[PDB]
């Protein structure tokens, strides 16, 4: 939604463009669009959902 | 100067004109072809119209 995905070599974060500030990737930082068969350079990872833990417990 | 992949640069640029950046990535090949054709047309236009 705002910022870009970066990686410190092992983990992926989403940070604002003009100033490093890594954050855990979640549904509050990313919006879904399309599928994985069209984008070029799309990588694989896991996006932690804030809602899942609340309902699981 | 900070490096950045050209594709992500155009994603920022599209964001700058109120278009969701997913539009660029889903249509990257079309945009590239249109841009190349535009450059070719410019080359043709300059070489003929003084
Ligand atoms: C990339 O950043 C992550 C996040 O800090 C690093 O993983 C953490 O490393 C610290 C040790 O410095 C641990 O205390 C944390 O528990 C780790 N996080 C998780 C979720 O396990 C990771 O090591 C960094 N990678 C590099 C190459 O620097
Ligand atoms: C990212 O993950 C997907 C699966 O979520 C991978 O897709 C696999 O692609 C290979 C090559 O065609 C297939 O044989 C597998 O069956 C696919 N997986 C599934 C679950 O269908 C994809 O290759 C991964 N890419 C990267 C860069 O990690
Ligand atoms: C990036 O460039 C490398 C070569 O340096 C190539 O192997 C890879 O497929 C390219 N990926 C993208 C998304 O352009």
């Amino acid at each position: 939604r705002e910022g870009v995905f970066v990686s410190n070599g092992t983990h992926w974060f989403v940070t604002q463009r003009n100033f490093y500030e890594p954050q855990i990737i979640t549904t509050d930082n990313t919006f879904v669009s399309g599928n994985c068969d069209v984008v070029i350079g799309i990588v694989n990872n896991t996006v932690y959902d804030p809602l899942q833990p609340e309902l699981d417990s | 100067a900070l490096q950045i992949p050209f594709a992500m640069q155009m994603a920022y640029r599209f964001n700058g004109i109120g278009v969701t950046q997913n539009v660029l990535y889903e249509n990257q090949k079309l945009i590239a072809n249109q841009f190349n054709s535009a450059i070719g047309k410019i080359q043709d236009s300059l070489s003929s119209t003084a």
